[PDB]
């Protein structure tokens, strides 16, 4: 996350870190045994870490839980990035508590202008690299489809929307992929891609979670 | 075989660490792949990269 602030410890209890040895993507807890992330965060083996704040320090309250199933969207397209969403099933259920809890799936796409909250452990520079120890957060509006297409002519599919600031300076970034965009109590987006991070006219592009609501339901039902 | 490929991170925002040929330095190195739209200059191991490149 570039241009944001360190979250208050454990105030985003839905945020998870995916780890294969080190942290490499974000995700969102949506039920006790299921996490949403990005398809391109796929790896064969993944550990989900919940209740994290500082990913480098054992604080005693994290839950470390291996993924038992890792299911990319069956229509995820490697060429265009269409349908960049993935579900992970935990090998045993998360214990819900003040520090670890679920974020609700959305009931409508989000409107342009809506202020959202984006988070994770990605890079904090637009130029160079500085990867933070503690979870970062950023407040950012949803942009119109028009501004989003104009920013990335020809590349914005139906599964995608933009969130950020056209003047640049604030955006998600590498190692944030998979993490949540929450608007008014609901999970509206997944961190996907952009040209650079926080460059002017290059807002972050995010997968529209609302479009996958039935797929998520079905996939949970089919793997219980 | 690998002398004419750059190392491409791509636009995605994961950190999938991989191997690629660095043409200037002449060897296989670790690089941070963003997870999408790479080129053919990326491999899961040093071994796989050295074999494909020579
Ligand atoms: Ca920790």
């Amino acid at each position: 996350i570039v241009g944001g602030y360190t979250c208050e410890e454990n105030s985003l209890p839905y945020q998870v870190s995916l780890n294969s040895g080190s942290h490499f993507c974000g995700g969102s807890l949506i039920s006790e045994q299921w996490v949403v992330s990005a398809a391109h965060c796929y790896k064969t083996r993944i550990q989900v870490r919940l209740g994290e704040h500082n990913i480098k320090v054992l604080e005693g309250n994290e839950q470390f839980i291996n993924a038992a199933k890792i299911i990319r969207h069956p229509k995820y397209n490697r060429d265009t990035l269409d349908n960049d969403i993935m579900l992970i099933k935990l090998s045993s259920p998360a214990v819900i508590n003040a520090r670890v809890s679920t974020i609700s799936l959305p009931t409508a796409p989000p409107a342009a202008g809506t202020e959202c909250l984006i988070s994770g452990w990605g890079n904090t520079l637009s130029f160079g690299a500085d990867y933070p120890d503690e979870l970062k957060c950023l407040d950012a509006p949803v942009l119109t489809q028009a501004e989003c297409k104009a920013s990335y002519p020809g590349k914005i599919t139906n599964s995608m929307f933009c969130v950020g600031f056209l003047e640049g300076g604030k955006d998600s970034c590498q190692r944030d992929a998979g993490g949540p965009v929450v608007c008014n109590g609901q999970l509206q987006g997944v961190v996907s891609w952009g040209h650079g991070c926080a460059w002017k006219n290059r807002p972050g592009v995010y997968t529209k979670v609302y479009n996958y609501v039935d797929w998520i339901k079905d996939t949970i039902a089919a793997n219980s | 075989a690998c002398a004419n490929l750059p190392i491409v991170r791509g636009p995605c925002r994961a950190f999938i660490q991989l191997w690629a040929f660095d043409a200037v330095k002449g060897k296989c190195v670790l690089f941070p792949y963003g997870g999408c739209q790479g080129n053919g200059n990326k491999f899961y191991s040093e071994k796989e990269c050295r074999e494909y490149c020579g």
